[PDB]
């Protein structure tokens, strides 16, 4: 149902959940993640949706089931507005400083200004939705 | 090219050494300790060696080399630190301290232990246990957990560490444990014997199960056995003895027991007196034996020496354990009286008339039958003469008697008894099972112990029959391997990937396939007027001209094999290598059959015990029966993997013995397994351990980078062919040799390296833009999935 692009994409996304790099997603993982982008889902929600993928029956989420536990551009927007969080249309670095750190990523001011710099085509110090999705497939 | 290499040693396995010339087959070394003393190796016995010749890895595949000589001085390094288990994939590696490590097997540890994927804790016995059971769990399938070694090499005190976590884990604790191990010194009473190199050696297959019900608790346990070594209850060569029980029995019955049995020292049992007839005894023991168990060369050359092994001690221990599992003295003699009634037996003589029972074995014939409750007469009938049908094919036929010649006579002697020790064995089992009982179960974990791969200067029957055994075993680790290897490669996302595979099926096959096989071709020669062990030979090597398993001894390149006869023995060439097998009485231990007249006779006893113990098929084909009867349980479970290893000869700690570690390291199959692995991705190492092994070379910017980011940026950078570098999900895998040429790459070029990390720029911008922005969109997802599923 996905191509091989989107699966490749979805294994690093995959990644960031997996933590400890063991390969399998915990309950404890999950939420993580998620709480860090302002969710807040219930452990029972978490438990419920794992075990409806849990084929193996073993209790932890491994990558197949992942991409099975996962309109289209509202969510690809939705995701955009997670980095634009006073939803000026544009991302700052400061801003993407911020989603950066919610999800640990350990980098400099001068590393997510360029980071803002490579995805920047038009030139202006901020990130758009244009390049936002021309950036999200490359 | 200057790098160390690993070259043959006589006393270390391998030692270090550079390639100064190179032969058509051979390469010249100097070793690293001499500066002159060059020696010549035979290529294939040459390795490429770690440069870090202090590093510790607890997985073998995290070498830059896999091979045994890497492997040999991995397992080394880490014995000197007391680290005594490290792993090759799943694989156990177990060397045997020789002293006790308690802190490792403290409750504290076994708790550490549970639930934990093997490789985020240290090697350990425990790991296995664990992987055991949560696949027991999850998959509602059995398992077998397979130990090789050497008798001594710590697989007894290897199996108690299994079930202490088992039952400690996931049960009510030391009841079923106790009564499991207390058990034991009655098992190794009727089923273990000293062989020529080990004092204390199992002869027959252990597979101890430990039942669970459908909640994975421990409800039970259940001891399996096969394949116990038969020929050893008449006749053993001058460095080996019967099973223990019967020295037990002579030097520690009371005076009284030994009246009613009529014992007497062991050079008066023809059953006993072809062996070693000396005790296990220390200065104060044999004190405690009256003089009148003691045989001349007892006498003469004084007792056998062992620290833990007592013939008059272990008696009494045996007496103790029996109590302890509620086997009364009338049980326990019983077992004693059958255990004489054996010994009895095999002192009747005969001479030819058909022939008679001599007159000297009149007394032997009286107590025999008084110990089996037989009839005198009916048994020297029984003896001397068989029943057969004067017909085959379903005409009208009769009864006769047959007279039996002396050789039939012995023959029948000698069966009659090996039937009645062997029934005799399956009910000490049965009554050991009987300590630990269960009225059902879903799964059980088991362990196996059985003697292994093994050859000497001579080798006979009782050999090759081992030998085939493991060689069948070894197929099976070998599938299981290559199973759990593919597995693991589809798992990390590693592609399409066909590992290339040597079947030993070929070897099997020239042992045992129907009519062609050399068990078959055995069977054959009985059938012939004049049977001999030269024209089996001849036939095997006639009807298997061409096989590539198969030699004639001349082509053996050992000076002892140089003047046996092409119709005197043969070559296989086995997993663990090549052995010549001389062939002198195959035809005569192929066969141990007993007769019906005589067996009907023992079956009806006048004795309720003799009976409930037992309440035309050759040596080979019964030993490939039951052979196949373990491998089919086997085949039925999920199976882990434990290599127990043996540091030296003399029991002493801190003492690693190299040749002889690698020695084992071969005849347990492990060397095998590692020529398996080459046809795939042998070395891996995760990106945490790639991430501290190579962010020193990288720039500040590289080094803030998550483990598997920082490997893709790199691995990215580099431009690796496909073929030789597959990026995992959770490792980086490796072609044989192609995570050293890495490292190489890593060291070679600081200015290319630079240059190749500073173009991987845009690339590892966007990754890590798509990393967190695919991330979200995943968050996304799931918040729309919990919407979803409410709705
Ligand atoms: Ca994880
Ligand atoms: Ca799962
Ligand atoms: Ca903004
Ligand atoms: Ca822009």
């Amino acid at each position: 149902q996905l191509t091989e692009e989107q699966i490749a994409e979805f294994k690093e996304a995959f990644s960031l959940f997996d933590k400890d790099g063991d390969g399998t997603i915990t309950t404890k993982e999950l939420g993580t993640v998620m709480r860090s982008l302002g969710q807040n889902p219930t452990e029972a929600e978490l438990q419920d949706m794992i075990n409806e993928v849990d084929a193996d029956g073993n209790g932890t989420i491994d990558f197949p089931e992942f991409l099975t536990m996962m309109d289209s551009e509202e969510e690809i927007r939705e995701a955009f507005r997670v980095f634009d969080k006073d939803g000026n249309g544009f991302i700052s670095a400061a801003e993407l400083r911020h989603v950066m750190t919610n999800l640990g990523e350990k980098l400099t001011d001068e590393e997510v200004d360029e980071m803002i710099r490579e995805a920047d085509i038009d030139g202006d110090g901020q990130v758009n939705y244009e390049e936002f999705v021309t950036m999200m497939t490359s | 090219d200057g790098k160390p290499v690993w070259a043959p040693h006589p006393t270390d396995g391998f030692q270090v050494g550079n390639i100064v010339d190179i032969g058509p087959d051979s390469l010249t070394i100097e070793p690293l300790n001499q500066k002159g003393k060059t020696f010549l190796a035979l290529i294939n016995q040459v390795f490429p060696a770690e440069e870090d010749s202090k590093k510790d890895v607890e997985d073998n595949c995290s070498l830059m080399y896999l091979n045994e000589a890497t492997l040999l001085h991995n397992i080394k390094v880490r014995y000197s630190k007391d680290r005594i288990y490290t792993y090759v994939a799943n694989i156990l590696i177990a060397v045997n301290p020789y002293f006790d490590i308690p802190k490792i097997y403290s409750s504290e540890t076994i708790k550490s232990y549970q639930g934990k994927s093997l490789g985020t804790m240290p090697p350990h016995v425990f790991a296995i246990a664990d992987k055991a059971f949560r696949d027991m769990k999850v998959l509602k399938l059995s398992q077998s957990i397979i130990v090789s070694g050497e008798s001594g090499a710590g697989k007894t005190e290897n199996t108690k560490f299994v079930l202490r976590y088992l039952t400690e884990s996931y049960g009510t604790g030391q009841d079923i444990y106790d009564r499991i191990v207390e058990a034991n010194p009655l098992l190794e009473a009727f089923g273990n014997a000293k062989t020529v190199r080990n004092n204390n050696s199992s002869r027959f297959g252990k597979f101890v199960e430990i039942h669970f019900n459908e909640k994975s608790s421990v409800v039970g346990g259940f001891v399996s056995h096969y394949l116990l070594e038969k020929s050893r209850i008449c006749v053993q060569g001058k460095e080996e003895r019967n099973y223990h029980i019967f020295y037990r029995l002579c030097a520690g019955a009371s005076e009284d027991i030994r009246e009613r049995l009529h014992l007497s020292s062991p050079d008066n049992f023809r059953y006993l007196n072809r062996g070693c007839t000396r005790y296990f005894a220390n200065k104060e023991t044999d004190k405690q034996i009256l003089q009148n168990r003691k045989s001349p060369e007892y006498l003469k050359a004084g007792s056998l020496k062992d620290p833990l092994l007592d013939d008059h001690g272990d008696f009494i221990r045996m007496c103790t354990a029996m109590k302890k599992i509620g086997l009364d003295d009338e049980e326990k003699l019983d077992l004693f009286r059958v255990v004489a009634g054996v010994l009895h037996l095999g002192n009747i003589d005969f001479e030819e008339a058909g022939c008679n029972l001599k007159n000297k074995s009149t007394q032997a014939l009286e107590y025999c039958a008084e110990l089996l409750g037989l009839d005198q007469d009916d048994l020297r009938v029984s003896l001397t003469t068989r029943v057969m049908l004067t017909t085959a094919g379903g005409a009208k036929g009769t009864v006769i008697k047959v007279p039996l010649k002396v050789e039939q006579a012995n023959n029948a002697r000698d069966a009659l008894a090996k039937t009645v020790y062997s029934h005799l064995f399956d009910h000490v089992v049965n009554r050991v099972n009987q300590c630990f009982p269960f009225e059902t179960s879903s799964y059980f974990i088991g362990v196996l112990d059985i003697a292994g791969f093994e050859y000497f200067e001579h080798n006979s029957f009782e050999q090759f029959c081992i030998n085939y055994c493991n060689e069948k075993l070894q197929q099976f680790f070998n599938e299981r391997i290559l199973k759990e290897e593919q597995e693991l490669y589809q798992k990390e996302g590693l592609g399409v990937n066909e590992v290339h595979y040597v079947d030993n099926q070929d070897c099997i096959d020239l042992i045992e396939a129907r009519l062609v096989g050399i068990l078959d071709i055995l069977d054959e020669e009985n059938r012939l007027p004049q049977p001999s062990d030269q024209h089996f030979t001849s036939a095997v090597h006639q009807k298997h001209k061409d096989h590539f398993r198969l030699s004639i001894p001349r082509k053996s390149k050992l000076a002892i094999h140089r003047n046996i006869r092409d119709d005197e023995g043969f070559i296989i060439r086995h997993f663990a290598g090549a052995v010549c097998y001389e062939t002198t009485q195959f035809v005569e231990k192929n066969n141990d059959a007993l007769h019906m007249s005589l067996e009907s006779l023992i079956c009806e006893s006048r004795d309720k015990f003799i009976r409930e113990l037992f309440e035309f098929i050759s040596v080979g084909n019964k030993f490939k029966t039951q052979l196949n009867l373990l491998l089919d349980k086997l085949r039925s479970t999920g199976a882990s993997f434990i290599r127990c290893i043996k540091p030296n000869l003399k029991m002493t700690s801190h003492h690693f013995e190299g040749a002889q570690i690698l020695s084992q390291l071969q005849c347990s199959g492990m060397v095998s397994v590692l020529d398996l692995m080459q046809g795939g991705f042998p070395s891996r190492a995760s990106f945490h351990e790639l991430y501290n092994m190579y962010k020193k070379y990288m720039p500040d910017k590289l080094a803030r980078l998550d483990p598997r980011l920082f490997c893709k940026a790199l691995f990215k950078a580099l431009g690796l062919n496909e073929i030789d570098y597959k990026f995992g999900l959770t490792k980086v895998f490796f072609r044989p040799g192609k995570f050293a040429e890495f490292d190489q790459i890593m060291k070679s070029d600081p200015d290319h390296l630079a240059e190749l990390v500073k173009r991987v720029n845009h690339w590892l911008i966007c990754s890590r833009w798509k990393k967190v922005q695919w991330c979200s969109l995943s968050v996304i997802k799931l918040k729309n999935k919990i919407k979803y599923r409410a709705e």
